[PDB]
């Protein structure tokens, strides 16, 4: 399922990684700010949706959708942050991401000795096999539940 | 099925309106033993649970009455500590009466004014462009839908995971607060909602939706 | 069943207009206070108008002008007419044929100065501040003065709105 | 439409509220609005509805007026017109619709009365004007309800008359 873009944030809330396929309004301010305004809005969204349920939030915070685009978040019981953001038509794109997350991020940047947690992952290795796994079903859209 | 809470917030962000529907939160009961599995973990007048949960005991459960006896903050009523009858062994085994900490009025208002900037600067530089805020989030096991009225006005409205039609009730809902504001201009554009009009057609509403049915919108 | 007379919110209107003038002389404070009372009224009056139709805010002004248009026919069942737009193309002259309002209630030469019916012409001023759009609104010709079918002449001075819905405020 | 006059009433009401500053006298701006009102509600529902006849009959004129006066105003007519046996000058008119509750209202616990007022304003001066002068009071008795009470003037002219 072809995509906007992908965020990935270690749970202390640094950018560990950012992947762009689709991404085309281009923003103005930094995307490292912009990181920091996605990692706010993530853990702000994760008190309100613990907080407002009126019953036990497991994984808590889903995705959420707007009117043009959509987003879609992905905890880790490690504290490690997942989210991708495209348009609408897809399968729903949890099993998607949690597939992205075992089979490539775990696959190449956990085990690259290079690779030391607490810091960036920059690595043309792991741009490629990003790139071909989200072009590996790669047609479009979300609509996540 | 039911709209677990209806709120409406203003343009500043002040939740207007707690229309809570009926909502048991569930209580919990279990007589312990001697010193606890439970993490009796005192937290700022919050004695409650983090770790070893048991029996459908959440994060939040905080023990509102032993035997009966409702807590004030951290002492009995009577006047002693909670941990100092954790202490003691002698009234053992005791019923501890657990629940999750209910949102008062002035909790719920904090949530709201906290919880607005979100969706107002919801993705301002999103990567698709001339996109809007967040119009739908949905969770664990709720589904949060807010509908800004294209300016002023955001209702938003918690209803189950499995729901669908949401949009029509957010209709109706700006329906009745067009014939709510109505009467009086008196009533700020940012005042809380304090009418019992809107209250009692609100009841009927969810009446209503207790059936699926929405037809000559149902209300 | 449109559960309302024309001859029944004219006679309320009326009443008003005539409660007003006696309680200030000058009908420069019954202008002001009237005009206050339309944009009061346009600000919830857009609630229900886009309780109906679910029109983007602003594409372009001509959207505007044929929203507003719509609106007095959804409430007061009259269609107005749009014309008379400048070479900016910005502006616009609008055509309001009968007010129920104004159905036979004469108006005093000793109280030119009023604008009768400007309530309007400030509801959609409180109609255009709620979709971040004010606007410089008001008559050119009136068929209350003596003119023969109203004609009330928009000029949108701004906008208050960015990429997102949110915009300025 | 309902929206428009809704809303437009409830400016007048507040707006007296503005140039008001108590209850009971608002009430009275309501009233005195609602007279000015029916005292041309009265004569054009007139001809259009009573076919230009009038009713010196107090029961008569009054559930003609109680039909009509709902009719086109509001849309129906008030549910009940009772005489009371006790006070011959003073009647009932309940309608269980508020009509300023159709506008749903302003909670009463800081005011009293509201456009429940206004229309009995309205009915007043079409009492007065009808050759039958009244004070007509907006009661939450049973809801709704207007109480009537006629001028010992005006009832005895009718009790003269019902000596037939």
């Amino acid at each position: 399922m072809t995509i906007f873009n992908l965020y990935i944030f270690d749970k202390f809330g640094t950018l560990l990684h950012y992947a762009e396929w689709n991404r085309t309004k281009k923003s103005g301010i930094t995307r490292e700010e912009e990181a920091k305004l996605t990692y706010g809005m993530l853990f702000s969204i994760k008190s309100f949706v613990s907080k407002i349920s009126p019953h036990d939030p497991k994984e808590g915070f889903l995705y959420y959708k707007t009117n043009r685009y959509a987003l879609h978040y992905l905890e880790t019981p490690s504290g490690l942050k997942f989210v991708l953001n495209t348009d609408t038509t897809a399968i729903n794109v949890k099993e998607l991401l949690q597939q992205l997350y075992a089979k490539v991020w775990v696959e190449f940047v956990v085990r690259d000795p290079l690779w030391t947690p607490g810091t960036v992952v920059t690595s043309e290795l792991f741009q490629s096999k990003l790139d071909e796994f989200v072009r590996q079903s790669p047609i479009f859209g979300i609509r996540n539940i | 099925m039911i709209i677990y809470g209806v709120y409406i917030v203003s343009k500043s962000g002040g939740l207007i309106f707690n229309l809570d529907n009926n909502v048991p939160r569930i209580e919990h009961e279990k007589t312990f033993t001697y010193p606890l599995d439970l993490v009796l973990d005192y937290d700022s007048k919050k004695v409650s649970v983090s770790f070893n949960r048991k029996d459908g005991i959440n994060v939040g459960h905080v023990l509102v009455a032993v035997n009966g006896m409702p807590v004030n903050g951290v002492t009995l009523d009577d006047g002693r500590d909670v941990r100092t009858t954790l202490d003691a062994p002698e009234n053992y085994p005791i019923n501890l009466k657990f629940s999750r900490p209910k949102m008062t009025t002035n909790e719920k208002i904090f949530l709201a004014s906290m919880f607005y900037p979100l969706f107002a600067i919801a993705s301002q530089l999103s990567p698709e462009p001339k996109s809007s805020g967040i119009e739908i989030l949905e969770a664990d096991t709720f589904t949060l839908h807010c509908f800004q009225t294209l300016t002023g006005i955001k209702f938003i409205i918690i209803s189950e995971t499995g729901l669908n039609g949401i949009d029509l009730l957010l209709r109706k809902v700006y329906e009745l607060y067009s014939d709510y504001v109505l009467k009086n201009p008196f009533y700020s554009l940012e005042m809380p909602i304090r009418c019992e009009l809107f209250d009692n057609k609100l009841q009927e509403l969810l009446a209503q939706v207790e059936k699926t049915g929405i037809s000559n919108i149902d209300k | 069943a449109k559960k309302v007379n024309s001859e029944f919110l004219t006679l309320t209107y009326g009443a008003l207009v005539t409660q007003m003038l006696r309680d200030f002389e000058n009908a420069e404070d019954v202008n002001k206070q009237l005009e206050r009372i339309g944009y009061n009224m346009g600000m919830r009056l857009i609630e229900d108008f886009l309780a109906r139709t679910s029109a983007p805010r602003c594409l372009e002004m001509r959207e505007t002008a044929d929203r507003i248009q719509q609106a007095f026919r959804i409430y007061l069942n009259i269609q107005p007419t749009i014309s008379n737009w400048s070479p900016a193309s910005d502006e616009f002259s609008l055509v309001f044929d009968s007010n129920p309002l104004t159905e036979f209630v004469e108006l005093p030469p000793d109280l030119t100065n009023l604008r009768y019916s400007a309530i309007l012409s400030g509801c959609i001023r409180g109609a255009l501040e709620m979709v971040q759009l004010e606007v410089q609104c008001w008559f050119v010709q009136d068929q209350l003065k003596g003119d023969n079918v109203t004609e009330l002449r928009v000029k949108f001075v701004r906008r208050l709105e960015e990429v997102i819905p949110a915009g300025e405020d | 439409s309902q929206s428009i006059v809704a809303l437009l009433f409830s400016e007048i009401v507040q707006y007296s509220q503005s140039r008001v500053f108590t209850v009971p006298e608002l009430q009275t701006r309501l009233h005195d609005l609602g007279q000015d009102v029916g005292t041309r509600i009265i004569d054009l529902y007139f001809v259009r509805e009573r076919s230009s006849k009038r009713e010196t009959k107090l029961t008569q004129m009054l559930l003609f007026v109680k039909t009509t006066v709902w009719k086109n105003l509001f849309g129906k007519e008030a549910e009940k017109l009772e005489h009371a046996n006790d006070d011959e000058r003073t009647y009932y008119i309940i309608e269980k619709e508020p009509l300023v509750n159709t506008f749903i209202s302003v909670p009463k616990d800081k005011g009293s009365l509201n456009c429940a007022n206004f229309t009995a304003g309205i009915v007043e001066a079409v009492l007065t004007n009808c050759g039958f002068p009244c004070k007509v009071t907006a009661h939450w008795h049973k809801g709704t309800t207007y109480m009537v009470k006629f001028e010992d003037f005006v009832i005895a002219r009718d009790k003269q008359m019902e000596e037939k």
